[PDB]
């Protein structure tokens, strides 16, 4: 769609392992 | 300049408890780093000035926001009995820094050996192996780091249900943000450090037991603090040895500066989604117990305004090796074709 | 090594012209450059060889297509008598290079300065200013390169007619080309050269009247050529100076190994989508004419396979540099942003 | 759709200024 949205997009990765 | 040496306060003199019990902590009790700090504020949830820091998403020790006041009776004891039977990771390590890595990106690094390792453990095992460390003289050094899920005990649960949730629910809706996504369980011995790095994440840092001494820097010092590469197990950690920054490889680690402060029982943290922060466990402190409340991000406005916040372009950039990653097939590709577009061409 | 400085023959002997008429041109009318060179084939159409150089996209120098036999007897009387009264490109330089840029990415980059001007005129007005500068010993340069449309005479839509296109739109087909783009005419002076760049198309180079000497390099040597960014005016065009190479800026030009060779009247060279190309017309050669006919690339293939041809990281690069552009709100900022992925990261 | 397409999608320029 709208490649800015496409790399504006964030993530929510935080410091805890997953399993 | 002779007012900004000033500035760098630290994190100001050592507060004094109520009844008269003398310092929390001595500035001795503090590692000694390169780089120079300013106080975070310290303020009280009524305070506006409170208020504006959140909504511009940037951090302040709130001291009266009863948060987690069921939690602040909790020791090792109390924990221990009621806390159940759940299996609870448990790191080794033979130094201080406990560098958090992603066991699922290993494969992509076979050479990286990591100097942290987790177990699976009972609560009762973990204050067992904590009693025979100390017992015995020894230099291992732990640190418990579970998310709390449905396999507490019943008073761990009423002690939940006493949190301040008016106050952060309305926190919650006020920012926007999504989901709590989860509370992890934060038990380390005196002397521990988190190393510097980020979370993808909105932070409430709710100490409980003991003194974290938390330096923070905010998303656009991205340049000074060098993460590994996303496709790393170390992905969101900075790459610079704190206690040895080499400034051949990370030469603008030199114009780092950070905001620090010492937290302590009831004291709540704000950490902003994307803020690099370095956590220290005061040495000779004793244990420290904290409980975070990691919440989702709000979404990315409909209209983008320019010019970008540091963060979107640290968003821009996490995406940009993720899908170069993608489209190359091999994560250990994407640094060899982003050095052939620079060199010679934007450098 | 001894068999590599032998195997570096560059465009080889001289062809030899029927009827006795000497050797079609000599080594001192060939620029000299600091790069070795191979020479590329010369085949027939009908040779199975020049059909497997054409399927895996490799240079060929074709010897018998007949593709522009009609044209074959043009020259500037000729063309201005019949090509009608079109306005016509034409590019004008104080040196022998001629630099292509894009006008319309001028914008971005208001502190270039090209030293190509590109001036609309009547082909007799070409013809003229042609015949002054040689009247005056004028060291003046002028190459004409215009698109061939509807505007040319109808004895000149006749040579069109007669084109091989039996032959291109098999080859078309045989290698699921996309449309006919264009057919680019070039009329340029002795000594004119096109500085080394690559094309998204696919050409068959059609030499009509004179020679050129053609100097190509497989995509697989971007790191050695240096482009311009993807937004400046010279974008797709070689950085390096093939006169003064500056090899502090560009060292790996030092490694760059190009297939040469000299077309023409009546020779057809293949030049492969992303192939670079420096082309330059014959010392005291007289005019050069030229057609090229440009064909869409084939698309994308449904299923990629891996390891990535050379050519699809250029494609790679050359898109993250776009929406970098797009999603930053600024050309000038695509620079600074990847350095800061890459410093003390991935290089 | 597909972000390897996205980024392998070639384009078209060519040394001819357009109009
Ligand atoms: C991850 C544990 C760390 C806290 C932290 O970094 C965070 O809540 O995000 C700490 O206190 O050592
Ligand atoms: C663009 C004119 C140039 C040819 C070329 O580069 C091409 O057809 O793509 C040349 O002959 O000077
Ligand atoms: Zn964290
Ligand atoms: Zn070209």
């Amino acid at each position: 769609l709208e490649v800015v949205k496409l790399l504006l997009e964030a993530g929510a990765d935080v410091n805890a392992q997953d399993k | 300049a002779t007012a900004a040496e000033a500035v760098a306060s630290g994190s100001g003199e050592p507060r004094e408890e109520a009844g008269a019990l003398g310092p929390a902590w001595d500035e001795s009790q503090l590692r000694s780093y390169s780089f120079p700090t300013r106080p975070i504020p310290r303020l009280s949830q009524s305070d506006p000035r409170a208020e504006e820091l959140i909504e511009n998403e940037e951090p302040v020790v709130l001291t009266d926001t009863n948060l987690v006041y069921p939690a602040l009776k909790w020791d090792l004891e109390y924990l221990q009995e009621n806390i159940g039977n759940g299996d609870f990771s448990v790191y080794s390590a033979s130094t201080h820094k406990f560098l958090y890595y992603d066991e699922k990106k290993m494969a992509n690094f076979q050479n990286f050996k990591p100097r942290s390792n987790r177990e699976e453990m009972k609560f009762h095992e973990f204050v067992e192996k904590l009693q025979d460390i100390q017992q015995r003289g020894g230099e291992e050094r732990l640190y418990l780091q579970q998310t709390l899920n449905d396999t507490v005990g019943r008073k761990i649960v009423m002690d939940f249900l006493g949190f301040n949730w008016n106050w952060i629910n309305k926190q919650q809706g006020k920012r926007g943000w999504g989901q709590l996504t989860s509370n992890l369980l934060l038990i380390g011995m005196e002397g521990n450090v988190t190393p510097a790095h980020y979370d993808e994440q909105q932070n409430f840092f709710a100490q409980i037991k003991g003194y974290k001494r938390c330096i923070l820097f905010p998303p656009d010092q991205f340049e000074c603090l060098y993460p590994y590469p996303v496709h790393h197990p170390c992905d969101r950690q900075s790459q610079v040895d704190f206690d040895n920054p080499d400034y051949e490889r990370f030469p603008n680690f030199q114009n780092v500066v950070g905001y620090e402060t010492v937290v302590g029982p009831g004291d709540v943290l704000y950490i902003p989604m994307y803020w690099w922060h370095h956590i220290e466990s005061l040495l000779n402190g004793g244990i420290t117990i904290t409980v975070n409340f990691w919440y989702k991000g709000a979404p990315t406005p409909k209209r983008i305004e320019y010019p970008l916040k540091a963060h979107q372009k640290v968003a821009i950039m996490r995406n940009i090796e993720k899908m170069l990653g993608e489209a190359l097939g091999n994560p250990q590709e994407v640094g060899p074709l982003l050095n052939t577009m620079i060199k010679g061409r934007y450098n």
